[PDB]
């Protein structure tokens, strides 16, 4: 029984020092892993016979549906194609806000003025939003 | 004192439903609020 | 192409009647198994625990199988791609097929007394009824199979996106076919040429789709092992 | 409480540069865009353009990029614009106004100013 | 922009009388079903005031009486208690494009 | 049944 | 018998559950994992005890 | 028990003091040393906030 006991705790260790070096050590996208809501900073003590671990992380309420874009092609000169980076395009309901699409990180809704910080060039497509006039990002 | 027990069905909490747009836009799912 | 891969996650619940087991209800054994009543406990404790952790499993890996959000499915779904996986609105095609592959003995519970005893086929050869001669008890499924198909009714709906970066909070709720293009581009296919080939690429695709028709044989190694974890506690009880 | 403060109207001869003033007041100046409207005739009116008060940022009506312009003083809580080079087919009631959206994705003008005009 | 249009120029009527007014679009205004169509009101001596909003036939600073309707290029505003109070210029109003432009409008008035 |  | 069984169904079961909130709830590039063909999506149904 | 419970407080206390590098292309090879809350607004940026 007791070489039984001992195969297990030997596993087990494995498991823990895995997530010293994953769940401690720093943060990490692969999620599964470490407490369910996205990865923060998460803690370990000392426990008997073990390490008691805690996990923190982010956890979303009270979702909305928005109008969302793709990208934006800037029709008025078709070769001009954008897409967000790290968030999404849509269509603007903040008062504050000219612009007719607004910039939202992915974690919250916070919209904010297309610029190109939150932008990169992409390759053209039919499905990105025909933008005749004002698109800023970089203007030309 | 209690009385009996209550049978109960198990609860199957549904995920909130998104609607599935056609064409060049569509809807996106985003919390407005958050807790730690 | 496609490959598959089945992954066993529980063990049948059984528990056993410690006293018909040796003996049934002889005045003999009614003292002189007295003696050996905690040897009794101690195997009626470590089954008992045995159960209740196969049941926490399926409650832990359910925390992990739901989402906060997803689309609901309709007919058509998927635009050129088959999806031949749908549900038949139950479960799926490719599911019931497994299930009727399998050569499983024929379902506990109901009718359950009834299916013992005479109220029934003369050729019945379950050991379903053979527990209640040996005061065997198979424990219930903990999921619920409707809930089940519910779960994965729920993991298809969550389809369309893994792209848009993280995903673990907003929802992008897009056409299956285009999340299949952001995939290609993450493996660096430029979409130049997905675009010149789109219904090459449906049509490829559902080609591997259709060999899982050809995928419910013993050459497949995912189906083999269904039936041998079958097998294996049928061998047990028996 | 929201009000708009136009300022008064005037005789203005033809090639001087105008400015009108509308200060906000009753709510945060900053978070809403301030839209300006010209009236030629109860029948007969067009838009001018938009500022936004936290930003800057603004777009104006085509016939009216080489001429009108506008600013914001957001430490006096008010808004101006300034017509370039006046001629007498611009005499028109101007109002100020600002944005919101009772429905969601569309822009309304809610409060407006009393109107001033020019001439 | 989309040019708009409203008839009939005026209408008189008798009070608590209902009445319309047509506002036809020169191209379709919704997309995606947003629609983008504002009614003011206004009086000699006044600002417009919002009244209606595509889908706010009450709040958007009104009563109930104010009914917009339709979709495409076919608008309309619809008032059934038509009132002393109610006599003003209407006009429809596009949110759609810049510039933001609106109809000429029309009056109605109490005989 | 509901808690004391 | 029955108590090793158990064990070791545990530990495929958390196999499964890491493979649900990695190789099916995303594309994934470690290879190894999932099919042999890079990654490109992947799904999951039910089984008999698994 | 192989180690004395003093010598494993101190080897928790190693891993709170090893926070910040938290990464910046690895973070193997330095020592960061800003403050914890600082730190966190930098993982707050890596989920899309």
């Amino acid at each position: 029984q007791q070489l039984v006991r001992s195969e297990s705790a030997a596993l087990s260790a494995q498991l823990a020092k895995d997530k010293v070096n994953e769940c401690v050590k720093a943060q990490s996208k692969r999620s599964g892993f470490c407490g369910q809501g996205t990865h923060i900073v998460s803690f370990v003590v000392n426990a008997p016979n073990g390490l008691y671990f805690m996990h923190v992380g982010y956890y979303p309420s009270n979702h909305i549906e928005v109008v969302s874009a793709y990208g934006l092609c800037d029709a008025a000169n078709p070769t001009n194609c954008i897409a967000p980076v790290n968030g999404y395009f849509i269509k603007t309901n903040n008062t504050r806000i000219v612009d007719e699409w607004s910039y939202t990180g992915s974690s919250f809704y916070a919209p904010e003025p297309i610029t190109s910080l939150n932008t990169k060039y992409v390759a053209p497509q039919v499905t990105y939003q025909n933008i005749s006039t004002n698109l800023p990002p970089p203007l030309l | 004192v209690p009385g009996e027990m209550r049978l109960a069905s198990i609860a199957f909490n549904h995920p909130i439903q998104v609607d599935q747009l056609n064409s060049s836009y569509f809807k996106l799912s985003i919390p407005t609020n958050f807790s730690f | 192409g496609v490959t598959q891969e089945y992954i066993q996650t529980t063990i049948q619940k059984v528990t056993v009647d410690c006293k018909q087991y040796v003996c049934n209800g002889f005045q003999k054994c009614e003292q002189l198994l007295r003696e050996y009543g905690q040897f009794c406990s101690k195997i009626n404790q470590a089954l008992h625990g045995a159960n209740l952790r196969q049941d926490d499993s399926v409650r832990n890996l359910f925390a992990s199988v739901k989402s906060s959000q997803s689309s609901p499915i309709i007919p058509g779904f998927g635009g050129d791609f088959n999806l031949t996986l749908l549900e038949p609105v139950a479960r799926s095609a490719i599911e019931d097929l497994l299930f009727d592959k399998v050569t499983i003995a024929d379902p506990g519970y109901m009718q359950g007394y009834d299916d013992c005893m005479q109220q029934g086929p003369a050729s019945a050869r379950d050991l379903i009824c053979a527990q209640y001669v040996a005061g065997y008890k198979v424990l219930p499924p903990l999921m619920d199979v409707n809930m089940e198909a519910a779960y994965t009714s729920s993991l298809l709906g969550s389809i369309a996106g893994v792209g848009w970066t993280a995903g673990l909070s907003s929802f992008a709720a897009i056409p299956f076919a285009q999340s299949i293009f952001y995939r290609l581009n993450g493996v660096g296919i430029t979409q130049q040429v997905l675009s010149e080939n789109q219904k090459l690429i449906a049509n490829k695709f559902n080609q591997a789709l259709g060999a899982m028709q050809t995928g419910f044989t013993t050459t497949n190694e995912a189906f083999h092992k269904v039936q041998d974890a079958v097998n294996n506690n049928a061998q047990a009880l028996s | 409480q929201v009000q708009l403060q136009q300022s008064g109207p005037e005789l203005v001869r033809p090639g001087v540069s105008v400015k009108i003033s509308c200060k906000g007041s009753g709510y945060t100046f900053t978070d809403y865009a301030i839209h300006w409207v010209k009236q030629s005739h109860a029948k007969s009116l067009e838009w001018i353009g938009v500022f936004s008060t936290y930003y800057g940022n603004t777009n104006y009506n085509q016939k009216f990029k080489g001429r009108a312009t506008m600013t914001v003083d957001k430490s006096s809580s008010t808004a101006y614009m300034e017509l370039a080079r006046l001629t007498s087919e611009d005499s028109a009631i101007y109002y100020c106004a600002r944005k919101s959206y009772y429905v969601d994705y569309v822009d309304a003008m809610d409060y407006w100013g009393q109107g001033t005009s020019v001439t | 922009d989309i040019v708009l249009t409203q008839s009939p120029a005026s209408l008189a009527v008798s009070l608590g009388q209902r009445a319309t007014i047509s506002c036809r679009a020169s191209e379709s205004v919704d997309n995606y079903g947003i629609s983008f169509m504002n009614w003011f009101q206004q009086k000699p001596g006044q600002p417009p005031k919002l009244l209606i909003s595509a889908t706010s036939n009450q709040g958007s600073g009104v009563p109930a009486r104010f009914i917009g309707s339709g979709s495409g290029t076919d608008f309309s505003l619809n008032i059934h208690p038509v009132e002393e109070d109610d006599t003003a210029m209407y006009f429809c109003q596009q949110s759609k494009e810049v510039p933001r432009t609106f109809g000429g409008g029309t009056k109605l008035e109490i005989k | 049944d509901t808690p004391s």
